[PDB]
RNA sequence: UUCAUCUAGACAGCCGGACGGUGGCCAUGGAAGUCGGAAUCCGCUAAGGAGUGUGUAACAACUCACCGGCCGAAUGAACUA
RNA sequence: GCAGUCAAGCGUUCAUAGCGACAUUGCUUUUUGAUUCUUCGAUGUCGGCUCUUCCUAUCAUACCGAAGCAGAAUUCGGUAA
């Protein structure tokens, strides 16, 4: 998965719509009394 | 009981320090998907938890 | 003038590889590099490995396979692992295969150079079922009919 | 352990700061065009993947802060799947909100041709979106763009087809070009983020 | 396993006097005069003929004949630093901040001074022992060369003049500073 | 004056043909002559014109002398 | 105790022992009745493709090397003990690094074919020096704009065992006086063929020499002096 | 910073001059110090060192075994 | 203590060679003896592994394991107490 | 801890009458850092004000060593009370 060995090399146009999805989620987001042993 | 914190104060340093990688930035955690393949990170960071 | 020598290896349509960095120091040479490499590799698979090596002096064009490799054993068939692990028929197919690339191999006659070409078959069929080791150990063909 | 020790070397981001990146074939000159623009060890070494990882360089324009950075460069061939070096670039691409330098070389030495070039702009055009494309030609010193035929300069105006683009000249010897190539990039971002800021 | 007896030889050059009493050793030949204290080894020499001396140690064990080995070792060292004589050079390699070396003389010492190494302003002295002589190298950029008679002399000299140069707290696969030893070879 | 002035350090050696002195024993005080050596303690000894019978013997027992 | 601690390795081939030896002191008496010719051959240094052309250009010829002493073994050095007669005198001429040659062609031809088989290796002649500026792993043979600059692994190699002084700027290799390793007329040392090594200058040429010759019907030794 | 740096720094300005002896000077003297280790170590240092030299010796022999 | 190697040249170390089919199949942005999975066969040889290590983005380059040149006496491994 | 597995050794001579270091596998409440808000019968008396001294198995300060140790910080490790 990663290391000095790394035999992992691979894991568009979709791509666009997802990411662009993805950071308009993340800018919505920001905006012992009484016990005893 | 010394020990058995021991091992947690070592692995309360673990859990912490590791950049928790939902909800850093789309950004930040798609360079650690590609890079650092976010299953076995995850998996790992869990295993730890428990 | 002079003559020097560059090499080239892969590839199976026109491209220039590797030797971007070797045309980028000579001769440069962008759609004329790539068609006299696609002279050599004319009617070869892009799959298979070829080796080639390429001799210029002012912007010339050369193209020609030594065919001492694997590039034999290669040419007698027909097309996360693409099996080269293939049956073939060596036993008079082969033998005339060794005659071409016997040109120095540095062996005494055919019978010492068939079964220099036998090893480089790591992988296919060849003749009967099994064309391997010791399934071509001796060679009770040819031999002395190629001498 | 492993991830450990290659996660303090990376580089210091930040998304939503003005950014720009320089993204192309490789063995072109975005290398070289950075090491000009910038203060940065970025070794220049004539083969193709030199760079593995997101480089960033920092330089000023107009008593501002503007980071420039790097990518590996890019095949695009199957378009679904690819290596995760060249994968680095895409994501550098599609979240990274700031401006793009589309390097393209109109020159010999590289492993592709010039037909290669035009075809992966258009793969490409739909992360462009939102961007405000600059298209730079790099190594003109030597051969002077004027050289182009007919036809395949026909393919750079299929480079002004797509609405905001523009080409620019360059080569990485002569340090006036070099400059005049970012303030367009700086310029032309400004014109983004103002228009953001009067919302 | 109790040794009856062994020896080793002593090939003394033409140019070359010996003069051993009991345990005293002096060396005199065409550069200059040696001398070396060997009290502590229990040995004894033997002359054949003025070319050739034979060391021996008669039932000796494991330990008194591995420590006679080391005596023709120190002898033909004080051979060679007569005739040939010793020249140790020395390369400097700074990254950043130019290294200023010097020799000066307070009271009659002829001590090495080194400044501005890595920035600092501490000034380091690195004493001179008596009979190694060093020179700055002509015409060759960054380079020091120490030489004299005796080996013990001058290659302590020039392993002092490297420890004090040794980089604290810092990593060293970084920063490149330090004065170290180019080769050890002769004067002719 | 170009020689090398190194000492012999003169020592009696024990051989074949070293005349001895016997200082303790039986004998004590007869000369015998060392016929062979046996290892690095005992010799074998014999004086047959003083009268010592010939034997072995320690050499903690006997003294050397520079007569060979 | 405190011993030598060898060095123990997990490479495949091993060590070949007596049993080798005494086939070679088997092959040479089989050789001696089979073939007509005798050739003994001083060759000190060696290249392996050159001695890969004389076995494949001579299928008559038998090329039979191996120590000197095994040689000895075989062809008898002493006049009472030899396989085949008057053949103690030519084994003693077989000092150096030697490999006997048992043709059947003529005796013209072999003492021909060695003056006309010249080749070319290690000089182990001209003279160089290097330019003070960027070194190139041709060393200024071909032009330098076309030339490689060396790997910087050999760098520590170049400070170290050829003596050369290299201070390192970038990624390139800089020396910065002109330095020259070799005069023309010297007998080269061990260390300046080792530059001419790394730099690939193999300009002196190489032959193989021949000193006697036997001949088995005839039963007499032939001294013969080409170089 | 800035992703690797040190092996960059290894390629433009060389190790250092006397790294290779240095370093070749290590494994010289090491064969003289698992000795001078085992000696020392006075109270459970000499219990966990010969823990782990022993378990050295059984991981080499499995090598030798292998072929 | 048993097993070995040797004065017909051992062990140590300098010196020389340490090759051809070959940049073996797949893998790939590149992997040429060495990021790796499966492998692993022949030629010529005194000897030279589809190859123990250094490391170039690949290559080159060096190393030992294998033999040979010099020098001339024993030496190595495994254990026992 | 129990139950296996692998085998340098041990067992009057000894593989297989029988032991077994060094390793390793069995789950011991869920593979995606969500949490577990579970304190489960200490049957027994020392604790603290004042004050002195002693061990090292060192938390700090002295000096070294090693690690992706660029610095900054921070860890492992040794000598030292
Ligand atoms: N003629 C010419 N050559 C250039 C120019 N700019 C860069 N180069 C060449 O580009 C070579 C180096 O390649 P890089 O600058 O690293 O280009 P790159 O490989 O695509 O950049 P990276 O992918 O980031 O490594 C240099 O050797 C130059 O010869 C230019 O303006 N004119
Ligand atoms: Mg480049």
């Amino acid at each position: 998965a990663f290391g000095p060995k790394a035999q992992r090399k691979r894991p568009l146009e979709d791509l666009v719509k997802a990411t662009n999805e993805d950071i308009t989620k993340y800018e919505e987001k920001q905006v012992s009394k009484g016990q005893s042993k | 009981k010394y020990t058995g914190e021991g091992f947690v104060e070592k692995f309360e340093d673990i859990l912490k320090g590791f950049p928790n990688i939902n909800d850093v930035h789309p950004f930040h955690r798609d360079l650690m998907d590609t890079l650092y393949e976010k299953n076995h990170y995850k998996i790992s960071l869990a295993a730890i938890s428990r | 003038x002079x003559x020097x020598x560059x090499x080239x290896x892969x590839x199976x349509x026109x491209x220039x590889x590797x030797x971007x960095x070797x045309x980028x120091x000579x001769x440069x040479x962008x759609x004329x590099x790539x068609x006299x490499x696609x002279x050599a590799t004319k009617e070869f698979k892009g799959i298979k490995v070829t080796v080639q090596l390429k001799i210029q002096n002012r912007q010339a064009a050369a193209s020609v396979v030594p065919s001492a490799s694997s590039l034999v054993i290669t040419a007698l068939k027909e097309p996360k692992n693409v099996k080269h692990s293939g049956n073939i028929q060596l036993d008079e197919i082969i033998x005339x295969x060794x005659x071409x690339x016997x040109x120095x191999x540095x062996x005494x006659x055919x019978x010492x150079x068939x079964x220099x070409x036998x090893x480089x078959x790591x992988x296919x069929x060849x003749x009967x079922x099994x064309x391997x080791x010791x399934x071509x150990x001796x060679x009770x063909x040819x031999x002395x009919x190629x001498x | 352990e492993q991830v450990r020790q290659h996660i303090g070397r990376l580089p210091s981001i930040d998304p939503n700061t003005r950014t720009l990146l320089i993204c192309g074939y490789p063995n072109v000159g975005k290398s070289s065009f950075l090491r000009c623009i910038t203060k940065s060890d970025v070794d220049v070494q004539p083969y193709a993947f030199t760079t593995k990882s997101l480089y960033v360089g920092h330089f000023d324009y107009k008593y501002l802060r503007f980071q420039a950075i790097d990518t590996p460069g890019i095949l695009d061939r199957p378009t679904e799947e690819m290596n995760n070096i060249e994968m680095q670039s895409i994501y550098a691409i599609a979240h990274l909100r700031s401006c793009v330098l589309y390097f393209m070389d109109l020159s010999e030495q590289c492993g592709f041709t010039i037909e290669a070039q035009v075809k992966l702009f258009h793969s490409i055009k739909p992360l462009f979106a939102n961007k405000s494309v600059m298209v730079v030609i790099n190594k003109t010193d030597i051969i002077r763009p004027e050289d182009l035929d007919e036809e395949r300069a026909q393919l750079l105006e299929s480079v002004k087809e797509v609405p905001g683009v523009e080409i620019m000249t360059s080569s990485c010897q002569l340090e006036e070009n070099v400059m005049e190539v970012r303030n367009k990039a700086c310029e032309k971002l400004l014109a983004s983020r103002i228009e953001n800021k009067l919302k | 396993m109790k040794y009856i007896q062994t020896e080793q030889q002593i090939e003394v050059p033409e140019g070359v006097t010996v003069s051993i009493k009991s345990r005293i050793v002096k060396v005199v030949g065409p550069r200059g005069t040696l001398t070396k204290n060997l009290k502590h080894i229990d040995v004894t020499f033997t002359k054949v003929n003025n070319q050739l001396i034979k060391v021996a140690v008669h039932n000796g064990g494991r330990k008194h004949v591995a420590a006679l080995r080391t005596v023709k070792s120190l002898v033909d060292n004080m051979i060679t630093g007569v005739t040939k004589g010793y020249k140790y050079k020395m390369r400097y390699v700074y990254a950043h901040f130019p290294i200023n070396v010097n020799i000066v003389e307070k009271d009659g010492a002829k001590f090495i001074e080194v400044r501005n190494f890595l920035g600092d302003k501490k000034i380091r002295n690195v004493p001179v022992r008596d009979g190694v002589t060093i020179e700055f190298s002509t015409n060759v950029k960054d380079e020091i060369v120490l030489s004299g008679n005796s080996v013990e002399d001058v290659s302590q000299n020039a392993a002092d003049l490297q420890q004090i140069c040794r980089v604290r707290n810092k990593d060293i696969r970084k920063f490149l500073d330090g004065i170290y030893v180019s080769h050890k070879g002769f004067i002719t | 004056s170009t020689d090398s002035i190194v000492k012999a350090s003169n020592w009696r050696l024990v051989e074949v043909g070293r005349v001895v002195l016997i200082k303790k024993g039986q004998s004590a005080g007869k000369l015998a002559a060392i016929v062979e050596i046996i290892d690095q303690k005992k010799v074998l000894i014999d004086g047959p014109k003083a009268g010592v019978p010939r034997q072995a013997i320690n050499l903690g027992q006997v003294v050397l002398t520079p007569l060979t | 105790r405190s011993k030598r601690s060898k060095l123990v390795t997990l490479a495949q081939t091993d060590k070949k022992g007596r049993e080798n030896k005494e086939r070679i002191f088997d092959e040479v008496r089989e050789a001696l009745d089979t073939y007509r010719y005798v050739w003994v051959l001083h060759l000190d240094d060696v290249r392996t493709p050159v001695l890969q052309e004389i076995r494949t250009s001579w299928a008559g010829s038998k090329l039979i090397m191996g120590k000197r002493k095994v040689l000895q073994k075989a062809l008898g050095e002493k006049r009472e003990e030899e396989y085949k007669e008057n053949l103690y005198q030519l084994s003693k001429l077989c000092s150096g690094v030697t490999g006997l040659l048992f043709t059947d062609e003529d005796v013209n031809t072999v003492k021909e074919y060695f003056k006309s088989y010249v080749r070319s290796d290690y000089s182990r002649p001209l003279t160089f020096t290097i330019p003070e500026g960027i070194v190139y792993s041709r060393g200024g043979q071909i032009p330098a704009e076309e030339d490689v600059p060396m790997i910087h692994s050999l760098e520590p190699t170049m400070r170290n065992k050829f003596e050369i002084p290299t201070k390192i700027k970038a990624g390139k290799i800089t020396i910065d006086s002109p330095y020259l390793v070799c005069t023309e007329g010297e007998k080269l040392d061990v260390r300046q063929a080792l530059i001419l090594k790394q730099f690939g200058i193999a300009a002196s040429e190489f032959k193989v020499k021949v000193s006697a010759y036997y001949d088995n019907d005839s039963s007499t030794v032939e001294s013969t002096n080409i170089n | 910073p800035q992703n690797d740096y040190i092996e960059r720094h290894i390629k433009q300005h060389g190790k250092r001059l006397d790294h290779e002896e240095r370093k070749r000077k290590r494994e010289a003297r090491e064969s003289h110090k698992i000795s001078e280790r085992a000696q020392k170590l006075t109270g459970w240092k000499g219990k966990q060192f010969a823990k782990k030299r022993y378990a050295e010796k059984v991981s080499m022999r499995k090598k030798i075994k292998a072929h």
